[PDB]
């Protein structure tokens, strides 16, 4: 059972009796888009000041694991331990991150992560093709919006941090308001809270600054083309649906309907997916996949996919765009009951695993808001709801004759114009 | 002329050339277009142009 309660914090807790570890941890609703193109990358620096080698020594003589995450809608640290120390995690959480920082941005610590962070974005913008190309991606389709800067931050931006920069953040972003206590694991809600209360754990004030500007999407491109390398990598998407959108389980159902294909494994070249019967000829992909990612303004829902077949790209898209288009007109029954349990059992395991950080992650971005976290229970009968008038209903609004967003890089020559892919998001033919 | 001057040989047989080499004439635009395929068209800047194509 999820059980929340807004006296001080935000206190939200799951209860498994089973697990063996209990984390506790605090979630921020800033993220990567609370920040400007000149303070880029200040939300990556102070996650790995958290996890700085200092910071963490001290965690781990106790017996304690750090962990941070750094999205666009939110910032988790979390603290995970066995269950009959519960009370110690907070307590660290309590000494370090928030009573003090000024051990934490000294000048050698500071210049130390400053340099290791510099090197970890250095290593990345080069050596790692698919997740960049979802970064351009993003950055191309919110362009001068708060969605579309890097959540790790650009390497000139990162250069012109300063201690002042950290503090100031910290200053507007760090507050009583926008925070939610997350526990999770093998503890009670009640001892959670009674546990928070003997303490004081005020964190600061209130009123975050309000963006100006709310996140905008727009049909555009970008292409970063390098002949040194093996492959092409291309991420296609179209505008999606937001977190507290009615069709958000029809969003995940028709992403899971078309799901992903490794030309590899012999098991995969087997499934329902009818996709397959066109690409599997000519070997025209490795590798692809479909995503419905939701964030608090916007969304994009779309795929991903990498090929070393360099001269039939085109064969690759247009084959991918023609199943897309079948939704609207032509989605089938069979098609639909397939995808209910195949979402069922992945968004089972999804919210059912046994590491409780996953948990206590959403838990806090959950929470932060709708105000309250839905059931597995409630879930499925939303799942078993959908039928095939929705599918068509929704994908007549959000993909037929729609703007897209592109990013490729590698040998992406035989990656035609943009207008070429743009027309392929209609039949003409009905 | 067929004859001795231009006269009603010379005409009869003019027309009916004149039906024949434009298909002849389409018949060598065929070859034109093959010969402008192996290397492409030119640009007005006279340099290489394979470093930027468009459909
Ligand atoms: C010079 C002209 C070059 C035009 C090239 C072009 O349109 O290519 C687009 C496109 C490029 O091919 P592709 O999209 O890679 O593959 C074919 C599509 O799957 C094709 O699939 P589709 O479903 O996207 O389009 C099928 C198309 C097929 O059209 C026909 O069969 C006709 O159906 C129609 O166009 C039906 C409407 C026809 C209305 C005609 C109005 C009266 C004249 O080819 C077509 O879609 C063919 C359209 C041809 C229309 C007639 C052209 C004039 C004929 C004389
Ligand atoms: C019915 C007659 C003809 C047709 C349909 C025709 C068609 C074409 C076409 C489509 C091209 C490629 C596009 C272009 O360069 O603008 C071309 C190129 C060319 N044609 Fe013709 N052509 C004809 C007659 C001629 C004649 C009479 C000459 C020369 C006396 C000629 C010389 C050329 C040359 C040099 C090019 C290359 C231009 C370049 O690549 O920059 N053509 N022709």
């Amino acid at each position: 059972e999820v059980t929340q309660l807004s006296n001080g914090i935000v206190v939200a807790t799951e209860h498994n009796p089973s697990a063996h570890t209990a984390s506790v941890g605090v979630v921020f609703g800033s993220g990567a888009a609370n920040e400007n193109p000149y303070n880029n990358g200040v939300s990556n620096l102070w996650k790995n000041i958290f996890l700085s080698k200092e910071n963490s020594a001290v965690a781990a003589k106790e017996g304690l694991a750090l962990s941070s995450n750094i999205s666009r809608d939110f910032q988790s640290y979390i603290v995970s331990s066995l269950p009959g120390s519960t009370d110690k995690s907070l307590d660290f959480l309590n000494q370090s991150f928030i009573q003090q920082k000024a051990n934490l941005l000294s000048s050698s610590n500071f210049e130390a992560t400053k340099k290791s962070v510099l090197k970890q974005v250095q290593d990345f913008e080069e050596n790692d093709h698919p997740n960049r190309v979802l970064e351009h991606l993003h950055s191309t389709a919110f362009q001068n919006t708060p969605l579309s800067l890097p959540t790790r931050g650009t390497l000139e931006s990162l250069e012109n941090l300063v201690v002042a920069d950290l503090e100031s953040f910290a200053n507007n972003h760090f507050l009583n308001s926008n925070a939610v206590v997350v526990g999770t694991g093998n503890i009670k809600h009640e001892d959670l809270v009674n546990s928070i209360e003997s303490k004081n754990l005020s964190l600061q004030t209130g009123t975050k600054p309000v963006l100006k500007k709310k996140a905008a999407f727009l049909g555009s491109e970008v292409r970063l083309r390098d002949d040194t390398l093996p492959k092409a990598w291309i991420s296609l998407a179209v505008e999606g649906e937001p977190v507290n959108s009615p069709n958000y389980f029809v969003a995940k159902l028709a992403a899971q309907i078309f799901g992903s294909y490794n030309a590899f494994e012999p098991a995969s070249r087997l499934q329902g997916i009818k996709l397959l019967d066109n690409i599997q000829e000519y070997q025209l992909c490795d590798n692809f996949n479909h995503f419905s990612l939701s964030y608090k303004d916007s969304g994009l829902w779309g795929f991903s996919t990498a090929t070393r077949n360099v001269t039939m790209i085109d064969d690759l898209i247009h084959f991918t765009l023609k199943q897309w288009n079948r939704l609207t007109i032509s989605v089938t029954d069979t098609e639909v009951e397939r995808a209910k349990s195949l979402l069922k059992l992945q968004l089972g395991q999804l919210y059912e695993s046994g590491n409780p950080v996953n948990d206590a992650n959403l838990l806090g971005a959950e929470v932060l808001i709708k105000g309250s976290k839905l059931s597995l229970g409630e879930a499925f009968k939303k799942i078993d709801a959908i039928t095939v008038k929705d599918v068509k209903a929704w994908a007549g609004k959000r993909l037929w004759d729609q703007d897209i967003a592109i990013a490729g890089t590698g040998q992406i020559e035989g990656l035609l114009d943009y207008m070429r892919i743009r027309s392929d998001m209609s039949m003409m033919r009905w | 002329w067929g004859g001795f001057s231009v006269s009603n040989p010379t005409i009869q047989r003019f027309f009916a050339l004149h039906y024949l080499v434009p298909f002849i004439i389409a018949a060598m635009v065929i070859m034109h277009l093959m010969a402008l395929h192996i290397h492409g068209s030119s640009n007005p800047l006279g340099i290489t142009g394979n470093l930027d194509r468009i459909p």
